[PDB]
């Protein structure tokens, strides 16, 4: 742990200056030090963690499908050959994705879930083990992709029922893990019906708790409810 | 893509 | 020299790669293993290498501004305390910048410029040596900030006279070139006048020049004598 | 910031 030297508040505090600078693999490093201090994280911190590793990991993704399309492309009836350089590439890109995505599921399995008691930190790192999950998944081509995905599923699912028993439908973790197990139905699991039930159903019972809130819970709420009829309107 | 948070 | 084993055409392929998925330090450091294997690079590998570590240390520029920033403002009167951690972290980014900045002059040194005979190649690589100094200068507060400025200056300089000589006025390099020295007077040298004059002289002398070029010479002159008036009207 | 290139 090269962060094994520093403070904890200080780790937290240059991680927030490193999200200020956009150095996100700065930030993933200082927060995956705060976390390996071994206490649990603060709501604010949480957000910290899933923000830093979000964009490294979004950076790899959108780098992996440009050489994926490439990848494809050399592989038309009369392209021209070219070599192994363009598969290497995308393997050396694939690998390190594959890397940062074992970092935060060890993250969350040493020992973030399981000190997680209350709703909003167990839902919270089961929806990001899910999420990580599916973006293996999403370069998984083995004998392991079944059971990936299925260990996506299974960290969503739980996420899901412990998120309907404990949290009213408009919370925005409940609401971001509802959008994000669609996204796992649509784009993963090859259920695009699943993935439109569940946005519908997630958007209509937010809508009918909307009442119940605060001029600024209600603009947290109805921000990601938004990105649910983006999907709904994508998809129908 | 779709949108996810 | 981790590309010691990679094939120089396979080196510059994925830098071409890299550059399609916004992959800038592995462009940077695929064509720091071309450089490596010690022959000269034709016009189109030069560009490859000034984009890969442009972009790098643009990145790092950028983030270096951010904490300078908030660091300065940290020693306002009235602010409160807030221990070494922005120190810290500008220092860490800092010392990250003068390592690219460090390994570019390197390979100049080794051995880019002294076999570059052509007035295309010794100019572009002159104010790729400006140029890196000048990020080295951006930073530098010691004993050696003269002196960084002044290496800055010279490589500007050469780069100048051997322009002047041996291109036409409207040629992308020599107006990048001036562009760029112009901006070290401005920005580094502090001295106004000599960039206005310098942007001013760079951009009539092209001007004249225009009716020599067909129209997609024409379009690259013009581009870099718009960035050139650009300046002029931030600075007048 | 100016322009260069
Ligand atoms: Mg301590
Ligand atoms: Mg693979
Ligand atoms: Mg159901
Ligand atoms: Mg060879
Ligand atoms: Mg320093
Ligand atoms: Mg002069």
């Amino acid at each position: 742990g090269a962060m094994g030297s520093m403070e904890r508040a200080s780790l937290i505090q240059k991680a927030k200056l490193a999200e200020q600078a956009e150095r996100y693999e700065d930030m993933a490093a200082f927060m995956k030090g705060a976390v390996e201090k071994g206490e649990e994280l603060s709501c604010e911190e949480r957000n910290l963690l899933s923000v830093a590793y979000k964009n490294v990991v979004g950076g790899q993704r959108a780098a992996w499908r440009v050489l994926s399309s490439i990848e494809q492309k050399s592989n038309e009836e009369g392209s021209e050959e070219k070599g192994p350089e363009v598969r290497e590439y995308r393997e050396k890109v694939e690998t390190e994705l594959q890397g940062v995505c074992d970092t935060v599921l060890g993250l969350l399995d040493s020992h973030l879930i399981k000190e997680a008691g209350d709703a909003e930190s167990r839902v919270f790192y089961l929806k990001m083990k899910g999420d990580y999950y599916r973006y293996l998944a999403e370069v998984a081509t083995g004998d392991d992709k079944k059971r990936i995905i299925d260990s996506a599923r299974s960290a969503y699912q739980e996420a899901m029922d412990i998120s309907k028993k404990e949290m009213p439908p408009t919370n925005p973790i409940r609401l971001g893990l509802a959008l994000n197990f669609s996204v796992f139905h649509y784009e993963i699991a090859n259920s695009p019906e699943e993935a439109i039930s569940l946005a519908k159903t997630t958007f209509d019972e937010a809508m009918a708790d909307l009442h119940t809130l605060s001029e600024d819970s209600y603009k947290d709420s109805t921000l990601i409810m938004q990105l649910l009829r983006d999907n709904l309107t994508l998809w129908t | 893509f779709p949108a996810t948070v």
